[PDB]
C-alpha cells in the first residue's frame, strides 16, 4: 500500500535534485523530502505508484549517489 | 504436504552435496510413492516447471522420463496434461510459454517418453501454419519459431528416425521463410552498419543455425543432458503416441508476439586467448542466449540471486560466459521496442555481477563499453538515450572513473555527430548525479568543452536590465511584493498595470516568479503551487500556456532538469495541458535544442502522465461499475481518452510536418537527406512507435487515414509502415 520511502545514509551535501534524477530512474516521483521531518542523511522518495517504490527498493537501494551507498526502507504502518 | 513436494521439484538441480543423477533418482522415487494421493498435483507441478522454467529443462524431461520409466500410465497422463496446456497456453496467448512447453515435449522425446514421429507429426501441423491464408505472418512466425528452436534439442532424433519426412518438413519451411516480408527490420535493429556484425532477423537467423545443426549432423556441444545417464532405465518400450495437436484456428482476439532482432556484438576475435567463443551461426550461441535471457526472467527481481545464477550457469563444454552474459544484458538493455525488464535493473545486475567477479567480469564491461561506443555512429537513437542513462549512472557508481582519453577521436567530428554528442549527453547527465565542477574536473582538459554549462538561472529584469524592456517597472515592482509575501489578488493588482491572453503580463510573472524561487526544485513547485490562481487565469488559453512554457525556457534552458520537473508539475497540476507541451516541444524557441535527450525525456515523460491519467480515470469507472456517478465517470474517461489520441495526433502531425519540410528542403537544394538532425528525427518519430505501441494500435485507422496516407513521403510512411509490420 505505501509508494513512500526513507532513504538513509545520504552524503550532507546531497540535493533534492540528485535525489530527483536518481529515484526517478525507476519510475515517476510524487514527491521529495529532504531530512527526517515529514511536515541528517536522510529523506523521503514518495512514488504516485506502489510497483515504482519497490523497484527503487530493488535497485536503487545499495547503490551509490555521491558515492555513499545508501539504503531504503518502507514508510509504511 | 502438497506444498511440500513442490519445493522438492523445484529444487531438484540446485546445489547439493550428492549428484544431479542421485538426486533425479531419489526424487523420482519420491514422486512415484505419492501418485497414489498427489498424482493430480505431481501433474500439475510438473507442467508447471515446465512452463515456468525452461532454463531447467533437461533436469526435469530427466525426471519425468524416470517417473515415466517407474509408471507408464502415469507418463500417459503427462503427456496428455501437457498438451493440455499447450492448447491453454495458446488459448491465453502466452506464446512465449507455449514455446517452452513445446520445447520439454521436444526433449521428452531424448527421454523416450514420447515417441519421435509423434513430435514428426506436431511439426509437420506447425509448418502446415505457414501455408493458412489470410493470416498474420506473426502467426505463421511462431511456428515455425516454436519448431526450429526445439531442434538443438530433439534434431538429432527427429532426423535419426524420420529423415525424409523431416526434410520435407525443412523444404516447407525454407519456403515459407524466403517469402517472408521484411519490413520489420529496420525498425529493431541497434545497428543499421553490417559491420563488424549484421543485426540478423531472428528467423533468418535461428535457420541457419539450424543449417549448421544439420550439417553437423545433428551434433551440439552445449546442452547438458541429465537423461544420457539414466540409458538403462529409459528405453523406447517406454514411449507414449500424443494426441492430434492442431494449432488453435487464428481468431480476432489473438496476439502473437512480435518479430525480433538478434542483438550481436562479439565474436571469437573479442576474447581470442579464451575457449572459442560459439559462433553467432552455432545453436551453441543460441541455447546459451537463449538460457541466460530465461535466467534473467526468472530472477530479475533478485539482483544478487539473479547475478549468482547468471554465473553459476552451467555448459557441457567451456565458453566464454562473462562475454555471454553482458553480451545478453545489453541485448535485453538495448532490445526495441523495449527491454524485458524495466532499464534500471540492468545497471544495478552489472554492478552485482562486477562484483562477484571481479577479476574478470570488469574488464570485459570495460571491452565492452569501448565498442559501444565505437559503433555509436549506426545505433538506432532510442538504444542510444539508454547507453547513456546506462554509462553516466554506471559511472556514478564508480566515482566517475573514465578513460575519456580513449575517446579523443570524438573531438575532432562534427559536435552533431553521435560519438561527441554521446560524450556531452552522459556528461550532462553524470552531472545530474554529481555537481557541476566536480563534472568538470573529472574529463581531461581537451573534453572540457563537451561538459553541460552551470545550471544558472537567467532573470530578464535582473540588477543588469536595462529599465527600458517593456513591463519593466512592473516586474520590479513584482519582485518586491513576492519578498513581502504577498497574496494571488495583490499580484494580480500589479499586474493589471501592463498593456497589451496578455504575453507581457505571462512574461513578467514568470520572470519574476521563476527567478525568485530559482534556489531548490522545492521552492520552485511551492512558488507554482502557492500563485496557481494567477497561472491558471494568465495561461486560461492555449496561446497563454504555450507562452509561459516559452517564458519558462527562457529562465532556465541551462538548466534542462529544472525544465522537466517544471513541466511536469505544470502539467499535473493543470497550469499546462500534453496539447501544450507537444506544441512546445517541437517549436522555434527549442530548435536548437531539438536533438537533445531531454526535450525527448519530457515528451515521453508527457506522454507517460497522459496514459496513465487515462488507466486511471478507467479504473475509477470500472470500479464503480461493480457499485449518476459511474455514467457522468465515464464522461471524463472520453475525455481523457480523446485527450491521449489527439496528444499522439498532434505529435505525429509535427513529425510529418518538420520532415516533410526537411525533406522538401534537401531535394530543392540536392543536398543529402541524411544529417546527424534527420538521423534523430526520424529515430524520434520511431521511437514514438516503440515506446507506445500497445496505446498506438488502437489508432491504425485513425493514423492511417489522417497522416500516414499513401503519398506521404517513403522516408517518412516507411516508418508507419514499420510499426504496422510489428503485428502483421
Amino acid at each position: 500500500k505505501s509508494c513512500t520511502l526513507y532513504v538513509g545514509n545520504l552524503s550532507f551535501y546531497t540535493t533534492e535534485e540528485q535525489i530527483y534524477e536518481l529515484f526517478s530512474k525507476s519510475g515517476d516521483i510524487k514527491k521529495i523530502i529532504m531530512g527526517l521531518d515529514k511536515m541528517c542523511g536522510f529523506c523521503f522518495v514518495e512514488y504516485y505508484s506502489r510497483a515504482d517504490a519497490e523497484n527503487a527498493m530493488r535497485y536503487i537501494n545499495g547503490t551509490r549517489l555521491d558515492d555513499r551507498i545508501i539504503r531504503t526502507d518502507w514508510d509504511a504502518g | 504436504t502438497e506444498d511440500h513436494l513442490e519445493s522438492l521439484i523445484c529444487k531438484v538441480g540446485e546445489k547439493s552435496a550428492c549428484s544431479l543423477e542421485s538426486n533425479l533418482e531419489g526424487l523420482a522415487g519420491v514422486l512415484e510413492a505419492d501418485l497414489p494421493n498427489y498424482k493430480s498435483k505431481i501433474l500439475r507441478l510438473l507442467c508447471t516447471v515446465a512452463r515456468l522454467l525452461p532454463e531447467k529443462l533437461t533436469i526435469y524431461t530427466t525426471l519425468v522420463g524416470l517417473l515415466n520409466a517407474r509408471n507408464y500410465n502415469f507418463g500417459g497422463e503427462f503427456v496428455e496434461a501437457m498438451i493440455r496446456q499447450l492448447k491453454e497456453s495458446l488459448k491465453a496467448n502466452n506464446y512465449n510459454e507455449a514455446v517452452y512447453l513445446v520445447r520439454f515435449l521436444s526433449d521428452l522425446v531424448n527421454c523416450h517418453v514420447i515417441a519421435a514421429p509423434s513430435m514428426v507429426a506436431m511439426f509437420e501441423n506447425f509448418v502446415s501454419v505457414t501455408q493458412e491464408e489470410d493470416v498474420p505472418q506473426v502467426r505463421r512466425d511462431w511456428y515455425v519459431y516454436a519448431f526450429l528452436s526445439s531442434l538443438p534439442w530433439v534434431g538429432k532424433e527427429l532426423y535419426e528416425k524420420k529423415d525424409a519426412e523431416m526434410d520435407r518438413i525443412f523444404a516447407n519451411t525454407e519456403s515459407y521463410l524466403k517469402r517472408r516480408q521484411k519490413t520489420h527490420v529496420p525498425m529493431l535493429q541497434v545497428w543499421t552498419a553490417d559491420k563488424p556484425h549484421p543485426q540478423e532477423e531472428y528467423l533468418d537467423c535461428l535457420w541457419a543455425q539450424i543449417q549448421k545443426l544439420k550439417k553437423d549432423r545433428w551434433q551440439e556441444r552445449h546442452i547438458l543432458r541429465p537423461y544420457l545417464a539414466f540409458d538403462s532405465i529409459l528405453c523406447e518400450a517406454l514411449q507414449h503416441n500424443l494426441p492430434p495437436f492442431t494449432p488453435p484456428p487464428h481468431t480476432e482476439d489473438s496476439v502473437y508476439p512480435m518479430p525480433r532482432v538478434i542483438f550481436r556484438m562479439f565474436d571469437y576475435t573479442d576474447d581470442p586467448e579464451g575457449p572459442v567463443m560459439p559462433g553467432s551461426h552455432s545453436v551453441e550461441r543460441f541455447v546459451i542466449e537463449e538460457n541466460l535471457h530465461c535466467i534473467i526472467k526468472s530472477h530479475w527481481k533478485e539482483r544478487k540471486t539473479c547475478a549468482a545464477q547468471l554465473v553459476s550457469y552451467p555448459g557441457k563444454n567451456k565458453i566464454p560466459l562473462n562475454y555471454h552474459i553482458v553480451e545478453v544484458i545489453f541485448a535485453e538493455l538495448f532490445q526495441l521496442p523495449a527491454p524485458p525488464h524495466i532499464d534500471v535493473m540492468y545497471t544495478t545486475l552489472l554492478i552485482e555481477l562486477c562484483k562477484l567477479q571481479p577479476g574478470s567480469l570488469p574488464q570485459v564491461l570495460a571491452q565492452a563499453t569501448e565498442m559501444l561506443y565505437m559503433r555509436l555512429d549506426t545505433m538506432n537513437t532510442t538504444c542510444v538515450d539508454r547507453f547513456i542513462n546506462w554509462f553516466s549512472h554506471h559511472l556514478s557508481n564508480f566515482q566517475f572513473r573514465w578513460s575519456w582519453e580513449d575517446w579523443s577521436d570524438c573531438l575532432s567530428q562534427d559536435p552533431e555527430s553521435p560519438k561527441p554528442k554521446f560524450v556531452r549527453e552522459v556528461l550532462e547527465k553524470c552531472m545530474r548525479l554529481s555537481y557541476h565542477q566536480r563534472i568538470l574536473d573529472i574529463v581531461p582538459p581537451t573534453f572540457s568543452a563537451l561538459c553541460p554549462s552551470n545550471p544558472t538561472c537567467i532573470y530578464k529584469y535582473g540588477d543588469e536590465s536595462s529599465n527600458s524592456l517593456p513591463g519593466h517597472s512592473v516586474a520590479l515592482c513584482l519582485a518586491v511584493a513576492f519578498k513581502s509575501k504577498a497574496t494571488n489578488d495583490e499580484i494580480f493588482s500589479i499586474l493589471k498595470d501592463v498593456p497589451n491572453f496578455n504575453p507581457l503580463k505571462i512574461e513578467v510573472f514568470v520572470q519574476t516568479l521563476l527567478h525568485l524561487a530559482a534556489k531548490s526544485f522545492s521552492h520552485s513547485f511551492s512558488a507554482l503551487a502557492k500563485f496557481h490562481e494567477v497561472f491558471k487565469t494568465l495561461a486560461e488559453s492555449d496561446e497563454g500556456k504555450l507562452h509561459v512554457l516559452r517564458v519558462m525556457f527562457e529562465v532556465w534552458r541551462n538548466h534542462p532538469q529544472m525544465i522537466a520537473v517544471l513541466v511536469d508539475k505544470m502539467i499535473r497540476t493543470q497550469i499546462v495541458d500534453c496539447a501544450a507541451v507537444a506544441n512546445w516541444i517541437f517549436s522555434s524557441e527549442l530548435s536548437r535544442d531539438f536533438t537533445r535527450l531531454f526535450v525527448w525525456e519530457i515528451l515521453h515523460s508527457t506522454i507517460r502522465k497522459m496514459n496513465k491519467h487515462v488507466l486511471k480515470i478507467q479504473k475509477e469507472l470500472e470500479e464503480a461499475k461493480e457499485k449518476e456517478q459511474i455514467e457522468r465517470l465515464q464522461e471524463k474517461v472520453e475525455s481523457a481518452q480523446s485527450e491521449q489520441k489527439n496528444l499522439f495526433l498532434v505529435i505525429f502531425q509535427r513529425f510529418i510536418m518538420i520532415l516533410t519540410e526537411h525533406l522538401v528542403r534537401c531535394e530543392t537544394d540536392g543536398t543529402s537527406v541524411l544529417t546527424p538532425w534527420y538521423k534523430n528525427c526520424i529515430e524520434r518519430l520511431q521511437q514514438i512507435f516503440l515506446q507506445h505501441h500497445q496505446i498506438i494500435q488502437q489508432y491504425m485507422v485513425t493514423l492511417e487515414n489522417l497522416l500516414f496516407t499513401a503519398e506521404l513521403d517513403p522516408h517518412i510512411l516507411a516508418v508507419f509502415q514499420q510499426f504496422c509490420a510489428l503485428q502483421a
